[PDB]
């Protein structure tokens, strides 16, 4: 009944209800939760619940642009940009102006590369941390560059250098969204750095885009034709980079200032974008806001979301935990002690969780007063990073099961499991992998989960490869997280073999194929 | 002032060529349309079909009603303390400091009541600092509510904000803050709106019909046939046993049933809204008669004998009230020279009686006996040469 | 019942005590200071008690940029802000256009030099001033460079200038803002500077610093590469300083003239920094505020503290001692007489103290009236500078410890020091200090207080570096403090033996290693 | 109760007494002087009682700039500033670009020497005028060279011009003001003159600056480097003038047109210094102020005081007379008889009073009226100059004795003195001062003040220099002015040394050397 925002909802229907319906509030009795709206929780204090450039009221009812996502309706979440640039093909040619020598290669990119690099992975997991440090931290900002049809050839001894004059770098970029922001007016610079030293900036201007890049789109649609760098001009390089690129280092390309404007809602018609701007408001959300980013191996999302420091007894800001940040970050459908996305379940068991040394501290520390000991009741903090990356490959021994070939002594009929059913291990559990369908120079981890209800029973997990190895494991009553890690070569080699041989009573469950990182190749 | 010159020149280019005229019919003649839009409503419905003004009051009153706005605001002016029911001067404008007795005494005129604004009038957005024009040390800092009238307009070089206020005001608090070394007070007061109909009646007939077309159906026969013998001439008789102290001196059984089904008929339907009503009321109803010299408004001294008497008091009518929703003078009290204005706060007992078919009366609401009336205001105006007050009163429990 | 300036507070609540809570202010009772709620003072006779555009209630309430460090949410702490340039690595090439000669050198930025170098070190320290003289007083503006990639080798072999014309000198420069507030438009303009001769100007404008640089961070975000001047373009050099630069002398940087706006709220919805400015508060704030600077090894800040101006009864403003000032001026935790931040402990006995010539003079005609002589219960002036350095090393034989090495014959149980224990001594007392741990070329403070009551047990001590020395100090009644200073070469150097001996009856404590300068290396 | 002008302060209150606490005036009755108070009047007749932009009422509420002094809240004085351009080192080259024949030399600066350069002492002082007259006026704005750091060399060695054709010039420069306001938007406009004929102008401009030159501040503050004039860009010089700066000339500067902005606080919230200009006040305050110069040996001060014309009894303005008008312009402390600074003491028989001839002429003319036989007991009108030249040491035989070279035959036993004590004699009196302090081919001055109570006793005084002089004195009853000149010779030469020897019964008192200009150097 009392209101102190300029808002029509009251401070007492500001907490614990909150009902947008025909553009009015009214009060939960949860009664009308599967009719369709979500938790809404926002500051009566702060009419700007967020660091976003709205009230709670407009952006939890649907009042402003077409072209945001609609997962910032609830109030807790900031609409924040993020501008990535994607690496396709790159061209060496010894010209200037565009006859002469010219290469063509053909790159892919990887987005959530350098955040998962510094990633050390032992094979024993401590107290209820499921989550490795990473030694790094970096968004989706920054992208990497990954040769795939690297035949064994030196790029000089076809580009014939011979003393002090090198070649011209050409290359096709596009620039996409991750997170819940349009652009306008697109003028960013980029920075194209091969292993520190930098080579050029490469801004694009305002005409070459356009007047808007959406959410979750580049400005190739879909599948085209690329944009070049050639409508600044065309991009030198020395003798002392050119075996950097060839042995060791790969081509960086991190976009370094964004600059953008938004549309909002005038009093008449549709949307204006000249008298405001993309400018100011990073860093009042980033402030007061965490980071939580997830990695679906065919895309990426980036979400602000704002959380509480400790120190402030009158910051009457909402509070949640780890997992609730992330539903409210990302969006998913909560059934019986899980949360599931379109087809991607969530979980502290089936997703795994990245975090830098400050956040794995924190969360180490806080799990000391819980008596559940599970990653994702910890509560949302301020200045923390969270990094949630979906298995390429995942089995649980039930309803889902999209490992392409089939595993040997599967024995579904069990029920003392964390998710369903288990795999009663009898003697050896083979699977082979075809190197058709795994990307080649990359690393893999494959981790699982056993049980076993004896003293001292073991088994052993041979990972044929091309570096195959053979690995101990001594399992407890108690569940057991186990990762291996291994690396991947060219297509022209054989398949992987994973096997493992038991005593016949343990229990295996949950088990992720992932890829977490690209290996140099030699050249 | 630069948002008030935006949306001046915002309005500007939507306003038509009569409403323009009048924006500088307003520019020329500000005070008087302003005290014209005061005090037209208790003129008679002819004298404002024919008076020049009102084709103004009319237009600014329409522009007022479609120039609104979203959100509250606050707004700063100064206006004279005798438009506030503070008939004295706490500093003069040569005074710069205010003692602690005079505030204390303006406080406590100022306390736990409302004051009203009426008519159109022009206010400034922001405080007033320096150069700006500071007559009084009263800087009212007024929250004008939602769906309010609002208009920025341009005179000369400088910017203004003519509206049509029509609501009441209940100052929340008051300090003392110094500006170019005099103590001024600044005023947060929250505005309580009110259902006023002044001239505009036949759709508040169809209101009260809308609201009382059953309240026939949920009377009594005895309270509905006391009614029916209060308005078709039992009102008098019932007025005089009630006035000459009925019950007490030479009680009356039956007038004792007819009084109590009266009440109870009123008690039947309450009032679903705060109403502004006007009662044409004579000089009995104050202790005085028509020959007493006190009565002839069209000297000072009388009206200053009425506020220093009837000011800051309770006014007690042992009978039933009859009020008219309309403030238009007509020919059954155009001589008197006393209309009372009523405000009524929400779930109060009465009823609208010109819902029941048959009855030639105009536009009446019925109040309960034994009333008491809390004088407010006291304002004046020329009916041609004759001097007649307006007072704003209302229903205190 | 009164009030006077253009605020909500009353007079009476505004001397002794000032508290914001649900944005009401209530006076100070002293009873909810360990809820995270702190007093303030304000200044009744402006509205603006500091010399911010900003009011003291509203800049007390956080109803203002959220970007600001949070510690200069106190009214009587303003926003500062400084530019500061810096110089990473120096590359000489021969053409303007960039073939020829390219030389590179690897270099690293210090804030306080200039600063320290004037000041002198002496054996003991008189009376109550425990703390030394700067000959030039400078903020950390400017930035001194020390080579670390160089060994015996002139820049003329690698250059080849024979009579006049010489090379093209270029630098990455990165640039910081070292204070409590932001500015947008930058528009900075730099002088290049060796002893005096202003080799060139540079002004960066707006297309290469980008519209932000917030308080906290530097122009690259964390770890990436630094901007290169080739984007006014190139500065020249000639055959008269090159020799200069090889010998002992040093480029130094700093800027003039810097350009930039503020940002505030509007009256109802975004935020505005168009009609700001960063221009016209500077001769308001320097003329009515003193200053201090604190130099952690890792990071520096540096604010401007109003205080209380003695010579003017009228002027109702409060007074400060130094402790306090500096406390609120910085955040520190105040545990009994001790001063801590997140990692640094910060006292009298535990880090350095730098002024300048007119505040020795005047702190010693202020400190002769102390009954408790001590430097910090002395009411601060205005426009008075103070520089405080950690140091890199500090031991206590208490809860601090943050040594490479172990310290020999260590007896802590004692409970007659300055704070607890203190190290009784029995014997030699000896540390081996690595050069892995050191950087090459510095010079070195090492200070303590020696305590005893005894009449002449005499203590020698032996400095064996690359300057290696011995010295005496005999003990006093009082607790007095000793300063050595010492020199060391590159980093291929042997072990730095610190080795002392009394007679079994003195008593040391507060053993700190600081760094001063770079010594101007022969090359 | 009666008002005039356009302020709040009543006609009995605008004269003989002016008291202003809090924002309110009030009588002054001369109780509440020792509580740091002080009393005003200003005129009943103009709003602007001064010529600056300033009412009496906001100039003395405090309510303006504060970076105007705190000496300006008098009503008396208007803020007027100075811009004065000085130089420190010169080098010479013979190029358009920067190689060629550079020779660097360093130069002192001096401000107000030209005022006093042609003045003349004499042995007697005729009457009560014991000041000195000048033949020429000179402000702060202009600044004379004099070479120091130069062995015996023509300027022409250096450079080897034969016939034709000089070098250019180049030159590090400083900016500095000295006045109690500040201008902004400075467009300092100088030139280079040459004993009568002009080089070049210079005009630095606004981004050679800034928007910023507070009061009395150097551009560089404290210890930084010069700004070179390397930042309208070269200044040539032929073989007419390159020998005349080797002999006896010095080359000057002189600002020519300097505007500015003043700050004004507007209604709500900050300075507006864009919409002003300070030229429409340079003739407000210049034609109706008067000039009063103080030279320190360190600074320069520069006031304007309205003042009254005699020959007019309509104009109703305050009388002032010399003393008063210094106090109310500089701001004094009044002891016994006695004015003084913080450590300056002011009097007229302790500092050099220099006077033009107009001046001199109207005082000698009012000299005679006085029936006290003072200088400072003069009536103030419009139209004077006033130079006060403190001396560079000054002895009273009191508690000011700043010599660093004790005396000879000190007797202090004695109470007949103009202040204080007078020097009892007994026979000679040495005095020897050494190289060490002073400052080599300049011009000093020895005054004093004797008395004798006998008909025919004389002294005899040896200044015993590199020109040493003997003189024979006759003192008498009276306090009796005698000056002395002098000069000195390069580091290499002997101690300077003064003998008086008197016959047992004369008094001296008020014994000041000063230094005057400099003297040209054979070279
Ligand atoms: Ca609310
Ligand atoms: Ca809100
Ligand atoms: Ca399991
Ligand atoms: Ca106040
Ligand atoms: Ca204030
Ligand atoms: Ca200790
Ligand atoms: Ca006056
Ligand atoms: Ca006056
Ligand atoms: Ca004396």
């Amino acid at each position: 009944d009392l209101d102190t925002d300029n808002d029509n909802i009251p401070d007492s229907y500001e907490r614990n209800g909150y009902t947008i319906k025909d553009l009015i509030a009214v009060k939960w009795e949860d009664s009308f939760a599967e009719q369709g709206y979500k938790k809404y929780v926002s500051n009566y204090l702060e009419s700007n619940t967020a660091g976003d450039p709205y009230t709670d009221y407009e952006k939890a009812s649907g009042s402003f642009d077409k072209a945001i996502k609609t997962e910032a309706r609830d109030p807790l979440v900031a609409a924040y940009p993020i501008v990535g640039v994607g690496m396709e093909k790159l061209i060496i040619s010894t010209n200037e102006h565009a006859q002469g020598k010219t290469v063509s290669r053909a790159t892919t990119n990887s987005k959530t590369e350098s955040n998962t690099a510094g990633v050390s992975v032992n094979v024993g997991y401590q107290n209820g941390f499921t989550a490795n440090v990473t030694t790094n931290y970096s968004h989706t900002t920054d992208n990497s560059t990954a040769v795939q049809d690297s035949n064994g050839e030196s790029w000089n001894t076809g580009l014939s250098i011979n003393k002090g004059e090198s070649a011209y770098i050409n290359a096709n970029v596009r620039y996409y969204n991750t997170g819940t922001a349009p652009m306008y007016k697109v003028t960013p610079t980029t920075n194209l750095v091969l292993d520190g030293d930098t080579l050029s900036t490469i801004k694009a201007q305002e005409n070459q885009i356009g007047n808007n890049l959406s959410p979750g789109d580049t400005y190739p649609k879909k599948g085209l034709s690329p944009l070049a760098l050639n409508t600044s001009r065309l991009i030198p390089i020395n003798y002392d980079q050119l075996k950097k690129l060839d042995a060791g280092k790969q081509i960086k390309l991190e976009t370094t200032q964004v600059s953008g404007n938004f549309g909002t809602k005038n009093s008449s018609g549709q949307i204006v974008t000249e008298g405001n701007s993309w400018s100011d408001y990073i860093s009042q959300i980033d402030s007061i806001s965490a980071s939580i980013i997830l990695d679906t191996e065919n895309e990426s999302y980036e979400r602000r979301v704002t959380a509480k420091n400790l120190q402030d007894p009158e910051d009457k800001t909402p509070e949640l935990t780890i997992g609730e940040a992330i539903e409210k970050a990302f969006g998913a459908t909560k059934k019986d002690g899980l949360l599931y996305f379109n087809d991607i379940p969530i979980d502290e068991s089936c997703v795994e969780l990245i975090f830098d040394d400050n956040t794995a501290n924190k969360i180490k520390d806080s799990l000391k007063t819980l008596s559940d000991k599970k990653i994702y009741n910890v509560k949302l903090e301020r200045g923390m990073n969270i990094l949630i990356k979906t298995p390429t490959y995942f089995t649980n021994f039930d309803d889902y099961n999209n490992y392409p070939s089939t595993w040997s002594n599967v024995n579904t009929t069990n029920q003392d499991g964390l998710q369903g059913s288990a795999n009663k291990l009898n003697g050896e559990t083979k699977i082979k992998i075809p190197m058709s369908e795994l990307k080649p120079y990359k690393r893999y981890v494959f981790s699982g989960y056993s049980k076993d209800p004896l003293t001292s029973n073991s088994i052993i997990v041979k990972i044929k490869a091309k570096e195959e190895k053979t690995d101990y494991l001594v399992p407890e009553q108690g569940y057991t997280k186990f990762s291996y890690e291994f690396e991947t070569t060219e297509k022209d080699s054989s398949n992987i073999e994973i096997t493992l041989i038991g005593s016949g009573t343990t229990y295996l469950d949950n088990l992720s194929i992932t890829e977490l990182n690209s290996t140099p190749e030699i050249l | 002032k630069e948002w008030e010159r935006k949306e001046a020149e915002r309005i500007e280019q939507k306003l038509e060529r009569s409403e323009k005229e009048a924006l500088e019919s307003y520019k020329k003649d500000s005070v008087e349309i302003s005290k014209y839009s005061q005090t037209r409503n208790y003129f008679y419905d002819y004298q404002i079909e024919a008076n020049s003004r009102e084709k103004e009051y009319k237009e600014l009153r329409n522009a007022i009603s479609k120039n609104k706005i979203d959100k509250p605001m606050y707004v700063y002016y100064f206006e004279s303390p005798e438009k506030f029911a503070f008939n004295k001067v706490i500093r003069t404008e040569n005074q710069n400091e205010i003692s602690l007795e005079k505030f204390n005494e303006f406080k406590e005129t100022i306390q736990n009541k409302l004051f009203k604004q009426d008519g159109f009038k022009d206010i400034s957005l922001y405080e007033p600092g320096k150069g700006d024009e500071k007559p009084t040390p009263l800087l009212m800092h007024l929250k004008l509510p939602r769906n309010t009238g609002m208009l920025p307009y341009t005179n000369t070089n400088n910017v203004s904000t003519l509206i049509e206020q029509g609501y009441s005001i209940k100052i929340d608090k008051i300090v003392r803050i110094v500006i170019d070394g005099k103590h001024y007070i600044k005023a947060e007061a929250s505005v309580v709106s009110s259902l006023d109909f002044k001239d505009d009646v036949s759709k508040g007939d169809s209101w009260g019909k809308a609201n009382y077309n059953d309240w026939s159906n949920k009377l009594t026969p005895n309270e509905l046939a006391d009614v029916n013998d209060y308005m078709r001439g039992g009102y008098t008789a019932i007025n005089n046993y009630l006035i000459s102290n009925g019950p007490v001196n030479n009680p009356n059984p039956e007038l004792d049933s007819k009084i109590t089904n009266i009440e109870n008929a009123l008690k039947r339907e309450p009032i679903p809204t705060n109403l502004t009503v006007y009662r044409r009321s004579g000089p009995q109803e104050f202790g005085l008669t028509l020959t007493s010299p006190e009565y002839d408004f069209n000297k000072l001294e009388n009206i200053d004998a009425f506020k220093s008497k009837w000011e800051g008091q309770a006014l007690s009518y042992p009978n039933f009230i009859s009020t008219s929703i309309g403030s238009v003078n007509m020919s059954a009290f155009a001589k008197r020279k006393i209309v009372l204005r009523i405000t009524i706060p929400k779930g109060s007992p009465g009823a609208y009686l010109s819902a029941i078919p048959g009855y030639a009366g105009e536009y009446e609401v019925l109040l309960n006996h034994g009333s008491k009336f809390k004088i407010n205001k006291i304002d004046s105006y020329k009916d041609g040469t004759i001097t007649k007050l307006i007072v704003d009163a209302t229903l205190i429990p």
